[PDB]
Order: structure tokens, then sequence, then C-alpha cells
């Protein structure tokens, strides 16, 4: 009984990164090292544990985030980086657990003209909490005087489009990315490594 | 504190053999990957092969696949890159760099570590 | 496309006032956000003033800022333009309309953003 990676990995549409996605996997075999080993994906990068680790532990629920970012982003999806994306999209723990797994789609996701559909924030009066989802979008003050309802000078929409479009150099294309977090507790520890099974 | 010491390159003609050396210090532990990116004369850095080392994977482009192999010797703490029938196309500076991380990235922004490059020139 | 009810334009004595009404109905106004503009003859479309489709945000050209205001009434279906202290160099055809690009500052908003274009309206500023 395989987990069904393939809803997260071949889903026709991924969420914009600041409102990204979490799937929970349980009951079934995962084969970590057949991911790992995969060239659909350019960025495996694991943290605190390796693929073979992996395909050796059961969990009671594995987790798969999902979302949309440029390339020249993808970097900040790991421990202790800063940027927009790491500061107010998605953030992991300095003590993260899990995978990082990431891949062009420049063919699914920018179109001529434009894709408009993937937003990140911009600004954030603080940096996110590990795992923490912010869909609000009330004007940003970037200074001390309130905007009182009104975009000017220090008072900004919090949320940008890409706008992806299929000429853009390889660090303005968009890139689909899969963060793997792992939970253990008192109860059956149902997703296991293809050795531990 | 962590350094990468790179060595092994030179002048080889279309066919010949090459191996680079990458020397990891500074880490405490087996917890790291290394990567091989090359650059060509004009273009940008390129991975072309990787070891996650606390694993011993390695991956490789297609276009070295058969040609390059890279290990680990435990003793010396030493990622080697044996580049077999060596192209024209092969020619660039070859650096080493690292990440704490098991497995691999395309992007050089996302390995903190490097080497200072090998040049290796493949022609008649 | 939706279909936007644009009403309310005239002539009106400079330093006098008009609003411009822009209606569409159910959830359009919630789900994208708007933008009015004005076209002069022989001009470009040149934005006025938005509202994101959040309710909560409005934004100005510099042209207008101080003077105009945007609104939009508690069932969210109508977005108004109060047109204050006109001038003769407000003269121009508005249109509403609305946009699913998202830009955090206001300001690269074009027309070419826009769509579902509602009639032109001439307001006419007399001295
Ligand atoms: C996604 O689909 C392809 C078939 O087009 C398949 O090779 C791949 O294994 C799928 N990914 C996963 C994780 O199942
Ligand atoms: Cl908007």
């Amino acid at each position: 009984n395989l987990c069904p990676f393939g809803e997260v990995f071949n889903a026709t549409r991924f969420a914009s990164v600041y409102a990204w996605n979490r799937k929970r996997i349980s009951n079934c075999v995962a084969d970590y090292s057949v991911l790992y080993n995969s060239a659909s994906f350019s960025t495996f990068k694991c943290y605190g544990v390796s693929p073979t680790k992996l395909n050796d532990l059961c969990f009671t629920n594995v987790y798969a985030d999902s979302f949309v970012i440029r390339g020249d982003e993808v970097r900040q999806i790991a421990p202790g980086q800063t940027g927009k994306i790491a500061d107010y999209n998605y953030k992991l723990p300095d003590d993260f657990t899990g995978c990082v797994i990431a891949w062009n789609s420049n063919n699914l996701d920018s179109k001529v003209g434009g894709n408009y559909n993937y937003l990140y924030r911009l600004f954030r009066k603080s940096n996110l909490k590990p795992f923490e989802r912010d869909i609000s979008t009330e004007i940003y003050q970037a200074g001390s005087t309130p905007c009182n309802g009104v975009e000017g000078f220090n008072c900004y929409f919090p949320l940008q489009s890409y706008g992806f479009q299929p000429t853009n150099g390889v660090g303005y294309q968009p890139y689909r990315v899969v963060v793997l977090s792992f939970e253990l507790l008192h109860a059956p520890a149902t997703v296991c490594g293809p050795k531990k099974s | 504190q962590v350094q990468l010491v790179e060595s092994g390159g030179g002048l080889v003609q279309p066919g010949g053999s090459l191996r680079l050396s990458c020397a990891a210090s500074g880490f405490t532990n087996d917890f790291y990957s290394i990567a091989w990116f090359r650059q060509a004369p004009g273009k940008e850095r390129e991975g072309v092969s990787w070891l996650s080392v606390s694993d011993n994977t390695p991956t490789y482009v297609d276009s070295v696949k058969d040609r390059f192999t890279i290990s680990r010797h435990n003793a010396n703490n030493t990622v080697y890159l044996q580049m077999n029938m060596l192209k024209p196309e092969d020619t660039a500076i070859y650096y080493c760099a690292a990440g704490r991380f098991a497995g691999r990235d395309t992007w050089p922004s996302s390995y903190d570590y490097w080497g200072q490059g090998t040049q290796v020139t493949v022609s008649s | 496309q939706v279909q936007l009810v644009e009403s309310g334009g005239g002539l009106v004595k400079t330093g006098g006032s008009l609003r411009l009404s822009c209606a569409a109905s159910g959830r359009t106004f919630s789900t994208y956000s708007m933008g009015w503009f004005r076209q002069a003859p022989g001009k470009e479309r040149e934005f006025v003033a938005g509202m994101r489709w959040t309710g909560s945000s409005t934004f100005y050209s510099d042209s207008v800022k101080g003077r105009f205001t945007v609104s939009r009434n508690n069932a969210k279906d109508t977005v108004y333009l109060h047109m204050n202290s006109l001038k003769p160099e407000d003269t121009a055809v508005y249109y509403c309309a609305i946009t699913t690009i998202v830009r955090a500052y206001y300001t690269e908003y074009t027309e070419a953003d826009f769509g579902s274009w509602g009639q032109g309206t001439q307001v006419t500023v007399s001295s």
C-alpha cells in the first residue's frame, strides 16, 4: 500500500506560497529513496535525517507542504535562511527534521502574457514563526504613520503577483516545492519506509 | 572554520581522464553533501555531480553519467570526481561546494561552502 | 468577463462635486480589485483611483489625492468615485474596471492590467 505521493507531486495546480497547502499522509509505505533518486527533482535536501534513514523509520503522520516560488528563492526553503519567502511566507524551524524537494515548473505555471495567479507576501510587521500560514490582506504600515485604509507613502498592499512568463530567466521561472515533515504521536505509527515494514 | 581544498585540474586531450579532489576540513560529523559545479566560458556555474556523504548516494547529470564517477575516501575526508572519456564540452573551471544537508541542489546559492576552482581544459 | 454597470456623468462648475457609480452583481467586487480611469481627448487612459477586493484599502493618483474618495456600499456590489474640488483639468471620459493582477505598489497599475470595462461617462468641469 504505497503512499499517495502522486496527489502532491503531480497535482495540476499548486498553492501560492503565502497560502501554502499541507497534505497529511498516513497508513502507507513511503519509498523516500525512490523519491531521492528521481531525475524529476532538481532540489532534494534532507535535514536532521537522510532518505536511507527515513526508509528504516515509522511515523504516525507525514506532512507534505506544497507551493510555487521563483527559482532564485528556492535557497530560502531551508533552516536559518532570510529573504521575503523565509521571513514572510514559509518558515522552517532551525531544528527542522525533513526534506525539501523542488523542480522547475515553467511548462506548467508560466503563460504567454503572464500567469498572475501565484502571489507572495512582500511585507510583514514581524517574521513568521515556523510553519505559520498568514493569509491576511490588511495594508502594511511600513512607518510610524497609520494608513487609515489608504495606500501611499509607507502604506503598501502586502501581496505581489509573480506573473510568470515562459521567457523569464531561470531565477524568475516558477519552481514547485514540496517540504516533507514527520510526526510521532502516542498512536499507531502507520507511515513506514520499506525496510521497517 | 569549514574549508574545502580543491586540486587535480589540468590540460588533457579529447578522450583523456582526470581526477579532481575536494578535501573537507572543519565538519564535526558526516552530515553534509558535496556538489561539483563547472563554469564553462561565458556560462553560469552548473551542477554536474552530487554526493550525500552520510548515505553515500551519488547523482550525475545525463551529459556526464557514464564518464564521471564521484566517490569519497573516509581516511582523508576527501571526495573524488573521476572524469573519463573527456570531451571539449567538459572544458570549464570546476568548483566543489558543501552544505549541511543530506542531498543535492542545482542552485549554487544553496551551498554556503566553496573551494577555489581547478581549471580543466580538453583540446588537441 | 463580468458586466460593470457605470453611471453618474455630467456637467459641473469648477469647485463642484459629482459621484460616479459602478455596480456588479454578487461577489465581483469582493473577488477582484477595481480601478477608475479617465481619458481626455487624444490622451491615454490614466489611472484615477481604486479599491482592493478586501474593501479596506483605497488608493489615488497624485493628481486627485485629497480631492477624490472611493467607497463601497455594505452589500459590496457598488463602488463610488466621490469627485470633490473639481477643476477643468478633470474633464474626461471616466471608466471603472477590475483586475486579477495583484501589485503591492498600486502606483504600478496601468489600463493594460484591467478588463470588464464599464461604459465611459463624460465628466465636464466648466470654469
Ligand atoms: C508523477 O507522474 C509520473 C507519470 O507521468 C510518474 O512517473 C511519477 O512517479 C509520479 N510521481 C509520483 C510521486 O507518483
Ligand atoms: Cl489586487
